[PDB]
RNA sequence: GAGCUACCUAAAAACAAUUUUAUGAAUCAACUCGUCUAUGUGGCAAAAUAGUGAGAAGAUUUUUAGGUAGAGGUGAAAAGCCU
RNA sequence: CCGCCUGUUUACCAAAAACAUCACCUCUAGCAUUACAAGUAUUAGAGGCACUGCCUGCCCAGUGAUCACUUGUUCCUAGGGACUAGCAUGACGGCUAAACGAGGGUCCAACUGU
RNA sequence: AAUUAUAUAACUUAUCUAUUUUAUAGUAUAAGUUUGAAAUUUCGGUUGGGGUGACC
């Protein structure tokens, strides 16, 4: 069955050359320390991460082992990398921001409870304005043309 | 000055006398740690190639007789020494093996599947799909390598041509031609696990050593504020 | 525990440590015998 | 397959030969001149050296394929150390023989009679028991290596004192180590038999006959039982270099031509080395049917019939504990056939003549649980030993 | 340079009496180790003596021969040991 | 009080609460002729850690309820398809357990030139 | 920490063979890139000795 998905949702896998491959599946083992069993679990779980270039999958798990506090099996239960970058920061940002995230201290506590993150990432917008930061729709629009400025100045 | 104790060159049914390495190479430095001492124990030669047809005889399938069911010092699981014709040898032993049963090795494809009875032997092929086996072999010829410990068996997943998918115990799936043989039945001492060892000196019989006393994900560079 | 006693004598340990056939198996032994000829030891070898 | 020898321990190749070799025409240099080996010059080629003479210490010996006497065919041997797989089974087969339960009634009865009882018969056994297991050595706990032979000299020491009683005792005499052998066939299989006995009791005259012709005739209806898929010849001894012989034991002229008893020993000391019951059995039928078969082949020619005169020979076997009796009777030489007449066996097995021997008394707590000596001593073995010695005279 | 010491290979060896049982059990010699106190301090001794203590059929102790060498070896890790 | 227990250690100032240890847990590996091993996933190597039972066990997509919407992830152009029903949480405490110790303390009796 | 790093591990381009109609296999070597087992070298000054500060 862990085929039947793999074949639907990226086609070209058999296709694909060696050094593509392999280049996905080292950048995982390597530089991200993700065990055995695990890298099974993601290939399955979203097919994309093996269209998707390295040097970008890299930055997006560091992003969340660093800035966010996530853990390894966190990344793996809630499809972390399913989602896109700019999504992540335009969420998590926002929230940070506005004091309601914090990332884990080096003893690994926090001072308030984070949100969970299905509620930043998996629900829709309008629920995550909503009910997450209880915030206003415009306000977010306006936040993210100011982000996408400051990302041209970077 | 190291010298391999493995240098007998015609199989016989003798045991033979093995010498301990304490985990050192032929340089004489340890290359293995936790190794040394034990029991000293005698080496009895098994022969792993099934279907091997006797001198000045023709290549068809042939039986041998149970003799006796054996412990052995060497291997987790137990053998059976086995005579047909003049010829006498060790071979692993299945799960209900008994003195005094008559035993088949055979040769032959059949274009329909034959009825399978614990410990004989056919080509992979003729056996219907998922009847659990052991001792499998990799390549026609070379001798069993796979699934031969104490408890273990395998499963002949699916058969399309001349090849088939047999699962290894660890799952992990595994392709072979089907004209390497294997027997079928899964192996003895299946209770094997359940021991307790109870003491540290039990260990020191088997042949182990006391472990030792003594007790990196890089951030990139928009990584180090959040460290 | 009293020290001073680390000889404990043998010959057949002697005379393959340090003998005359031990020095002559390689070359490095061989050179060994050529310094104490050219000084003019009296004893080559034990 | 795995190939046995890893290829360290193998002996290494030859080195490559120098390339001067390989040019045409070229003569090499080598240090054949100086009578050393030095590294900076090619190495000679000599050829193979003779001494011109024999010298004996340094004698070799030439390949089997050159022996005179090798033959494409081959002999199955059986010897000593051969233990068969099937045991008596097998052993029945390669002998043409039927097996009966129990001595013949006739040697039964010899002891039944209180006149032929020795005189203070269970003490003076049991006297001997102890003196081979303790008395007769220095040391506190004796080996079989030594008490086994003994116990079986002492005992037919006993059996001969009845010489006053009966002067025909006289006609016999015994001999230490001697050999047999024979050579006949069992359906197309060629067959020998080279052996030793420990002892052989050798008579004037010939034992009586056990069987009737009528119980002889009765035999055609056995069937010698199969065990596929064991081959006869498992355990046997393949040979393609032998000599076709048939040996009693003496040469010709020996005035005491007919052989009464054999006796085997199982004298080593330690367990593995020592033959099994049922394959101690076996030994006895084939070396006794040889001595058998041999005497008859000296009588009547190497023809093949049915005999006119049936041969009994007599076996006894021990480890110095239990004691196993045989009594064999020849009928007919004519075995290349599985079907015939037969020849007959009479076996009596796992005789005990003593459990277990003490040669210090267990104590427990100051008390004396077990006196040294003999434990749970049977009389009715000796009798039985008794009985076949007898047999030819009373 | 592994005749000391650390670990390993091969061939050998020792273990009384008593109570339990059926054993890295118990009491306690031989043997192995070294808790505590005094004497000694160019000492009998460059680590001992006198008492007193721990184990003592086991991961026990002991003998003979062989192996691993300094950018290294060995280590039931004390940064211990390798004349 | 500490450590489960018999064991080990700074030869020459430390013998212990340290080290090892049965038990339990994590990671790596599908294979032959010199170690692992003449072995093959109930196997081998590396590492952590007292055991035992006993509370505390939760990132499954939400609501309807095996069914519809809302989500999410993708494409083809705000429209149109594709995918998410071959599965389904976890993280602490107090526990000790009798036995055992030339371990560190407290106490009674007897005993004595302390 | 600075400076290197044919220890390994990967790739890439040549070179040399096979084939293939361009093409995929491999590779006694050279040049790059990625990892880093290791290698060489260093520890400014005044402020008591520190601890935060500073200062030249
Ligand atoms: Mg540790
Ligand atoms: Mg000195
Ligand atoms: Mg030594
Ligand atoms: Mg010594
Ligand atoms: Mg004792
Ligand atoms: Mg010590
Ligand atoms: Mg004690
Ligand atoms: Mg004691
Ligand atoms: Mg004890
Ligand atoms: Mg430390
Ligand atoms: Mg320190
Ligand atoms: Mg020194
Ligand atoms: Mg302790
Ligand atoms: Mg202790
Ligand atoms: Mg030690
Ligand atoms: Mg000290
Ligand atoms: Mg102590
Ligand atoms: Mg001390
Ligand atoms: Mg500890
Ligand atoms: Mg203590
Ligand atoms: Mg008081």
């Amino acid at each position: 069955g862990k085929l039947k998905r793999v074949l639907s949702v990226c086609p070209e896998v058999f296709t694909m050359h060696q050094r593509d491959i392999d280049r996905v599946v080292k950048v995982l083992r390597e530089k991200c320390l993700f065990t055995a069993q695990h890298i099974t679990d993601v290939l399955h779980r979203c097919p994309t991460v093996l269209q998707e270039d390295p040097n970008e999958l890299e930055y997006k798990f560091q992003y969340a082992y660093f800035r966010m506090g996530l853990t390894h099996l966190d990344i793996v239960r809630t499809n972390f990398l399913q989602y896109s970058i700019t999504k992540i920061k335009q969420r998590h940002i926002y929230l940070e921001r506005l004091g309601r995230y914090q990332t884990p201290d080096k003893k690994g506590q926090t001072q308030i409870p984070n949100p969970s993150l299905r509620n930043i990432l998996r629900v829709s917008e309008a629920e995550f304005l909503a009910r997450t930061a209880c915030s206003s729709v415009e306000e977010f629009q306006v936040f993210k043309k100011l982000l996408d400025q400051e990302e041209e100045e970077e | 000055k190291f010298v391999s104790w493995k240098s007998r060159t015609k199989y016989t049914v003798k045991p033979v006398k093995m010498r301990k390495s304490g985990g050192r190479d032929h340089t004489g430095r340890i290359r293995v740690h936790g190794i040394g001492g034990g029991h000293k124990q005698n080496y009895r030669m098994i022969d792993f190639l099934r279907f091997r047809p006797e001198k000045e005889k023709a290549p068809e399938p042939f039986e041998e007789k149970v003799v006796v069911v054996r412990y052995d010092p060497c291997r987790s699981a137990d053998i059976a020494l086995v005579a047909g014709g003049s010829r006498k040898r060790w071979i692993i032993a299945t799960e209900n093996m008994k003195a005094g049963d008559t035993i088949l090795n055979s040769n032959h494809i059949g274009r329909m599947a034959v009825a399978a009875q614990e410990g004989d032997a056919h080509p992979l092929g003729a056996l219907p799909v998922g009847t659990l086996i052991n001792n499998v072999e990799s390549e026609p010829g070379r001798g069993a390598q796979y699934i031969r410990a104490a408890g273990t068996c395998g499963v002949l997943l699916r058969k399309v041509n001349g090849t088939a998918i047999i699962q290894l115990p660890s799952k992990r799936q595994m392709q072979v031609l089907e004209s390497c043989t294997a027997t079928v039945g899964r192996v003895s001492n299946v209770n094997h696990n359940q021991r307790v060892i109870g003491k540290a000196g039990r260990n020191r019989w088997l042949g182990k050593r006391p472990n030792s006393g003594l007790w990196k994900i890089r951030p990139l560079p928009p990584m180090k504020s959040y460290v | 525990r009293a020290r001073g006693n680390e000889y404990q004598p043998s010959n057949i340990k002697r005379k393959h440590k340090h003998g005359w056939v031990r020095r002559l198996s390689t070359p490095a032994g061989v050179q060994v015998i050529l310094r104490r000829m050219l000084k003019g030891r009296k004893s080559l070898s034990h | 397959a795995y190939e046995w020898g890893v290829r360290s321990t193998r002996k290494p190749e030859p080195r490559p030969l120098d390339r001067v070799y390989e040019i045409p025409g070229l003569e090499p240099i080598t240090y054949e001149g100086k009578k050393h080996f030095v590294p900076w010059l090619a190495r000679p080629i000599f050829p193979p050296w003779e001494r011109g003479w024999n010298d004996p210490r340094f004698h070799r010996a030439a390949p089997i394929h050159e022996q005179t006497l090798y033959k494409e065919e081959p002999c199955y041997i059986f010897h000593q150390r051969c233990r068969l797989l099937e045991g008596m089974k097998q052993a029945l087969w390669l002998t043409k023989t039927k097996l009966i339960e129990g001595l013949p009634k006739k040697v039964l009865s010899l002891v039944d009679d209180p006149a032929n009882h020795i005189e203070n018969q269970e003490q003076r056994v049991l006297d001997i028991i102890s003196h081979a297991r303790l008395w007769h050595s220095t040391e506190d706990i004796p080996k079989r290596e030594t008490y086994c032979p003994l116990i079986v000299d002492s005992l037919i020491q006993l059996c001969k004192s009845q010489i006053l009683k009966h002067p025909s005792l006289a006609r016999r005499t015994s001999a230490q180590n001697c050999t047999l052998a024979t050579t006949w066939n069992r359906e197309s299989l060629l067959l020998q038999v080279r052996g030793t006995s420990s002892t052989i009791l050798s008579a004037k005259d010939p034992l009586p006959v056990i069987a009737s012709r009528e119980e002889v005739e009765a035999t055609r209806s056995h069937v010698l039982e199969t065990f596929y898929p064991i081959s006869p010849t498992i355990d046997l001894q393949e040979c393609h270099v032998y000599e076709v012989k048939d040996d009693t034991g003496f040469q010709e002229g020996y005035p005491y031509p007919h052989p009464h008893t054999l006796y085997f020993l199982e004298k080593a000391n330690l367990r593995p080395q020592r033959f099994l019951p049922e394959q101690l059995r076996a030994k006895m039928l084939l070396f006794a049917f040889a001595n058998a078969l041999a005497q008859a082949r000296l009588l009547y020619g190497n023809t093949a019939k049915v005999l006119e005169q049936p041969i009994v020979v007599q076996s006894v076997g021990t480890d110095g504990r239990v004691f196993q009796f045989l009594v064999l009777q020849l009928n007919t030489t004519d075995l290349a056939s599985s079907e015939g007449v037969k020849n007959l066996v009479w076996t009596d097995s796992d005789q005990l003549l003593y459990r277990h021997f003490w040669c210090r008394p267990v104590i427990k707590k100051k008390v004396v649980v077990e006196p040294v000596g003999p434990v749970d001593f049977q009389p009715e073995t000796f009798r039985k030993f008794l009985a076949l010695y007898l047999h030819g005279v009373v």
